[PDB]
C-alpha cells in the first residue's frame, strides 16, 4: 500500500534517478546548488532590508501631531459651512475626512448638509469640479 | 501449538490440510469426501505426535495402530498406507532411533551416494534402513562436509554451520534429542564499537537500526508496488535498489531544505516591500509636516482659505500616520513570523558520516546472512523463503555441530579420501569412478543402480569442471547451476588462555571505516565453555581476505579487540584457526544463495533427477538413474543444515519409491 512512514518514494522520481549512471548524483547537485542560490539570495534581501530599516529610524515620531478632543455639535457657523465648502471641493464625498476637516460634525450631519445646503453653495458644481481633477 | 496439531507443525506441515504430496498418494481420500479427508488428517497427525514424544525408538505399525481408537482405529488398511507414507518420507523414523525389527535379511538395489555432508548421511540412513545398499564417497578424510567442527586439547569451535534456527518445527529438534548436543540459547544483545573503539550510544544505536530496517521494508515497496525490478535489461539487486532508495531519501530531504528556506525569501520580499512602502511614506510625511507648520506659522487673524488650509493638512496628516501605524503594526507580525521560520529549519542531512558507517555494519550482517555482497542477490526474491521460519530462540551447538554428522555416520559404508571424478549413467545402470586423495592414479570403479549427487554448488559451478557428467547434464540443468547464487563466509578462531571480554554477552560488533570493508572482521562471537573468540567475515570482504596470511588477519584482528578492550587486557592467542571456504575445493563456497535473476524455481530444478536416453533406440523410456539432493536443492530451506538434511530425506524417499516400488498408493 504506503512506503513505511517518513520514507518518501514516488513514481515518478524513482525513474529520474535511474535514467542514466549519475542522473543519481547529478540530480542530487543541482538541487545542492539551487540552495546555495536560494541561500545567498536570502542574504542579499537580508542586507537591502537591513538598510531599509536604517532610514525608517525613529519612526515618524516628532511629526505626530496631538490629539483634538472636540465634541460634536448642531450649530453650522458660518465658518464652518465655508469650511465645509472648501473640504467638498478637496474631498467630494468623503465625509469622513470633510468630518474631520470641520472637526466637530458628524458623519452624517455632514451628510445632510449635502442636501439642506445643496441649493445655495451650488454643491453640483463644486462636486462635478472636483471630479475634474 | 500443542496436542495432535502440535505435530502437525512441529512437521511443518497444515494441521488441517492435506498437502499435495499427500494428494499424490492418496488421491481417492482427498477427491474424496470431506468426513474421509478428517479422518485421514487426525490419524497422520497421531502418529506423527506418537513419533515426535519419543523419538529415540521405531515406530511400527502395530505400536501405532495399538495406541489408536475407534473411529479412527477402525479401517486398517487406511492405518497402514498412512503410517508407511510417513516412514518412507522421512517425517516418523529418520536420525537416528533403535529398531525394533533388526534390519531385514538381504538388500534390494545399489545406490552410489557422492559426499557425507548432512544430506549425504541423512539420505544414506534412510535407505539402508529401508533396506538398500548403499555406499557414499567422500573426498575428504571425514564427514560432515560444511560441518566443520575445530577440536584441540579444550578448545571446540565451529568453522562451518553453528547457529540451530529456532527448534519450532525444526527437524534438528528430533535429532537433538536423538543426539547429546548441549544447545546454548544466543542472548540477542549485540553491543556496537566504532572504529576508534568506543561504543555506540542507545540513542544512535536504535537510530540507525531502526533506519535499517525501515530502508528494507522501502526496497519491498519498490518491488512490490512499484514494479522496480528490471533495468536496461538486467535485474535489480537488493543492493542497486537500497541506493537508489538512499539517494531518494538524501533527495528529499534537500526537496525540504529548499522549499523551507524559498519560504524564508517570499517573506523577506514581503517585507521589502512594505518596507519600502514605509520609507516612502516617512517621506511624504516628513515634507507633508512642513507645509502644516508653514501654514500654521501665519498667525491669526486669518481668512477662511487660510484657515482651511492648517484644518486640511492636519487632517491629511493624522491620516498619513494612521496609514503609518497600521504598516508598523504589519512589519512587526512579519519580523516575527522570520524567526520563526529561522527557529525550526527542517533536517540538515540524511546521515552523519558516523552514521552511514553503522548502517553499513546493517548491511554487513546481511551480506553474512546472506553469504554475499547485496549487489547480487535479487530484489524480488532474496528472502523468498521468509515464511518457513522456525518459532523459539535461536541457538548454537556447545559441544561442536560435528557431534551429529559423526552420529549419523554410525553404521555407514563410507569411503573416506576418495574423489569422485567422473559419474557416468545409462539406461541399464550407472558407474562412478573416483580416485585417492592422497595418490590420484589409484583408480575406483562402482557400479550402482542409482546415484545421489550432493555435491555442492560450487563444485557444480566449477570451470573446468571438476566432476564429469556422462553424458553431460541437460541444458536445462546446467543453466540453473549458472543462474543460481553460491556465496561465501568466512571465519576466524581466537583461543585464549582467559575470558577478557564481557562473559554475559554472546556477540558483538565493529563497525568498519569504509563501505568497501563493511564486512572485514564485522563481528564477534563468545559462545564456547573454552574462553574462545570467533570473528566473522563476510561480503566483498571474505573473498578478499582469503588472499591474505593467518598472521596478517589475527594481526588486524587483536588490533581492534585491544582498540575495544585495552591495549594489554588481550593476550596474544594460544591457538587460531582461518577458514577459507571459497579456496577449499571440496566447497568452492559457503552456501547457496538466492542471485539476482534467479528465483526460488530454481532451487526446483536444481532437485529434478535426471533420466538417460535409451540403449537400444526405440526400447521403453528408462526409469530415471541420478538425483540430487543437499542445501541448494531445498526451495524453501535453502543454505542450511536442517535444509540439507531435509533434502536428504526427500531424496532418499525418492529413491525407494522408485526401485522399491510404492505399496502405499493403492
Ligand atoms: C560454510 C558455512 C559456514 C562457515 C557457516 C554456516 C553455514 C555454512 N551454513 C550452511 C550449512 O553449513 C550447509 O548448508 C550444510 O552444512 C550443507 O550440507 P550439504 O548440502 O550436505 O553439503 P556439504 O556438507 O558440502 O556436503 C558435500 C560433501 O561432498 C564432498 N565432496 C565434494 N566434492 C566431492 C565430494 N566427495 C567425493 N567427491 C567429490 N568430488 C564434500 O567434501 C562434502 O563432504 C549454516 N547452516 C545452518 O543451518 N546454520 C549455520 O550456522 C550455518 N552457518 C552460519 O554460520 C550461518 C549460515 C546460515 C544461513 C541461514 C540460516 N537460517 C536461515 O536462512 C533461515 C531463513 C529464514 C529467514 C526468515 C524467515 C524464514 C526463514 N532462518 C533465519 O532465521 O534467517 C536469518 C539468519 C541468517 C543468518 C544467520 C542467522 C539468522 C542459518 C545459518
Amino acid at each position: 500500500r504506503k512506503p513505511p512512514k517518513g520514507m518518501f518514494l514516488s513514481q515518478e522520481d524513482v525513474e529520474a534517478v535511474s535514467a542514466n549512471a549519475t542522473a543519481a548524483t547529478t540530480v542530487l547537485r543541482q538541487l545542492d546548488m539551487e540552495l546555495v542560490s536560494v541561500k545567498r539570495q536570502i542574504q542579499n534581501i537580508k542586507q537591502t532590508n537591513s538598510a531599509l530599516k536604517e532610514k525608517l529610524d525613529g519612526g515618524i515620531e516628532p511629526y505626530r501631531l496631538p490629539e483634538v478632543i472636540q465634541k460634536c455639535n448642531a450649530r453650522w457657523t458660518t465658518e464652518e459651512q465655508l469650511l465645509a465648502v472648501q473640504a467638498i471641493r478637496k474631498y467630494g464625498r468623503d465625509f469622513q475626512a470633510i468630518s474631520d476637516v470641520i472637526g466637530n460634525k458628524s458623519v452624517v450631519q455632514v451628510k445632510n448638509f449635502f442636501v439642506n445646503y445643496r441649493r445655495r453653495f451650488n454643491i453640483d458644481e463644486v462636486l462635478q469640479e472636483w471630479e475634474a481633477e | 501449538p500443542s496436542g495432535v496439531e502440535g505435530a502437525a507443525f512441529q512437521s511443518r506441515l497444515p494441521h488441517d490440510r492435506m498437502t499435495s504430496q499427500e494428494a499424490a498418494c492418496f488421491p481417492d481420500i482427498i477427491s474424496g469426501p470431506q468426513q474421509t479427508q478428517k479422518v485421514f488428517l487426525f490419524i497422520r497427525n497421531r502418529t506423527l505426535q506418537l513419533w515426535l514424544d519419543n523419538p529415540k525408538i521405531q515406530l511400527t505399525f502395530e505400536a501405532t495402530l495399538q495406541q489408536l481408537e475407534a473411529p479412527y482405529n477402525s479401517d486398517t488398511v487406511l492405518v497402514h498406507r498412512v503410517h508407511s507414507y510417513l516412514e518412507r518420507h522421512g517425517l516418523i523414523n529418520f536420525g537416528i532411533y533403535k529398531r525394533i525389527k533388526p534390519l531385514p535379511t538381504k538388500k534390494t538395489g545399489k545406490v552410489i551416494i557422492i559426499g557425507s555432508g548432512v544430506s549425504g548421511l541423512a539420505a544414506a540412513r534412510q535407505l539402508q534402513s529401508f533396506g538398500m545398499d548403499v555406499t557414499l564417497l567422500e573426498a575428504r578424510d571425514r564427514v560432515g562436509g560444511r560441518v566443520a567442527t575445530f577440536r584441540k586439547g579444550n578448545y571446540v569451535a565451529d568453522l562451518g554451520a553453528m547457529v540451530v534456527t529456532g527448534l519450532g518445527g525444526n527437524p534438528m529438534a528430533v535429532v537433538s534429542k536423538q543426539v547429546n548436543m548441549e544447545l546454548a540459547k544466543i542472548k540477542q544483545k549485540c553491543p556496537l564499537y566504532e572504529a576508534n573503539g568506543q561504543a555506540v550510544p542507545k540513542e544512535k544505536d536504535e537510530m540507525v537500526e531502526q533506519e535499517f530496517n525501515r530502508l528494507l521494508e522501502a526496497t519491498s515497496y519498490l518491488s512490490h508496488q512499484l514494479d522496480f525490478n528490471v533495468l536496461n535489461n538486467k535485474p535489480v539487486s537488493l543492493g542497486q535498489a537500497l541506493e537508489v532508495v538512499i539517494q531518494l531519501q538524501e533527495k528529499h530531504v534537500k526537496d525540504e531544505q529548499i522549499e523551507h528556506w524559498k519560504k524564508i525569501v517570499k517573506t523577506q520580499e514581503e517585507l521589502k516591500e512594505l518596507l519600502n512602502k514605509m520609507v516612502n511614506l516617512k517621506e511624504k510625511i516628513k515634507e507633508l509636516h512642513q507645509q502644516y507648520k508653514e501654514a500654521s506659522e501665519v498667525k491669526p487673524p486669518r481668512d477662511i482659505t487660510a484657515e482651511f488650509l492648517v484644518k486640511s493638512k492636519h487632517r491629511d496628516l493624522t491620516a498619513l500616520c494612521k496609514e503609518y501605524d497600521e504598516l508598523a503594526e504589519t512589519q512587526g507580525k512579519l519580523e516575527e513570523k522570520l524567526q520563526e521560520l529561522e527557529a525550526n529549519p527542517p533536517s540538515d542531512v540524511y546521515l552523519s558520516s558516523r552514521d552511514r558507517q553503522i548502517l553499513d555494519w546493517h548491511f554487513a550482517n546481511l551480506e553474512f546472512a546472506n553469504a554475499t555482497p547485496l549487489s547480487t542477490l535479487s530484489l524480488k526474491h532474496w528472502d523468498q523463503d521468509d515464511d518457513f521460519e522456525f518459532t523459539g530462540s535461536h541457538l548454537t551447538v556447545r559441544n561442536g555441530y560435528s557431534c551429529v554428522p559423526v552420529a549419523l555416520a554410525e553404521g555407514l559404508d563410507i569411503k573416506l579420501n576418495t574423489a569422485v571424478r567422473q559419474v557416468r549413467y545409462t539406461a541399464s545402470g550407472c558407474e562412478v569412478i573416483a580416485v585417492n586423495t592422497r595418490s590420484t592414479s589409484q583408480t575406483f570403479i562402482y557400479k550402482c543402480d542409482a546415484v545421489l549427487c550432493t555435491l555442492p554448488l560450487g563444485v557444480l559451478k566449477q570451470q573446468p569442471p571438476a566432476v564429469q557428467f556422462v553424458p553431460p547434464l541437460p541444458e536445462w540443468k546446467t543453466s540453473a547451476v549458472q543462474r543460481m547464487g553460491f556465496g561465501n563466509l568466512n571465519k576466524v578462531v581466537l583461543c585464549f588462555d582467559r575470558v577478557f571480554w564481557d562473559p554475559s554477552v554472546n556477540l558483538f560488533g565493529h563497525v568498519g571505516s569504509t563501505t568497501a570493508s563493511r564486512g572485514e572482521l564485522f563481528l564477534f562471537w563468545n559462545l564456547y565453555k573454552a574462553p574462545i573468540l570467533l570473528a566473522l567475515v563476510a561480503g566483498e570482504a571474505a573473498g578478499i581476505m582469503e588472499n591474505i596470511s593467518d598472521d596478517v588477519i589475527v594481526g588486524r584482528c587483536l588490533a581492534i579487540l585491544k582498540g575495544i578492550f585495552g591495549s594489554s587486557a588481550v593476550p596474544q592467542p594460544k591457538e587460531t584457526v582461518v577458514s577459507r571456504w571459497r579456496a577449499d575445493p571440496w566447497a568452492r563456497g559457503s552456501y547457496s544463495y538466492v542471485a539476482a535473476g534467479s528465483s526460488g524455481n530454481d532451487y526446483d530444478l536444481m532437485a529434478q533427477p535426471i533420466t538417460p536416453g535409451p540403449s537400444i533406440p526405440g526400447a521403453p523410456q528408462p526409469i530415471p538413474r541420478l538425483f540430487f539432493a543437499g542445501e541448494h536443492t531445498i526451495r524453501n530451506y535453502p543454505a542450511t543444515v536442517h535444509g540439507a538434511l531435509l533434502s536428504g530425506l526427500r531424496e532418499a524417499g525418492r529413491i525407494a519409491d522408485q526401485f522399491l516400488g510404492a505399496m502405499y498408493t493403492l
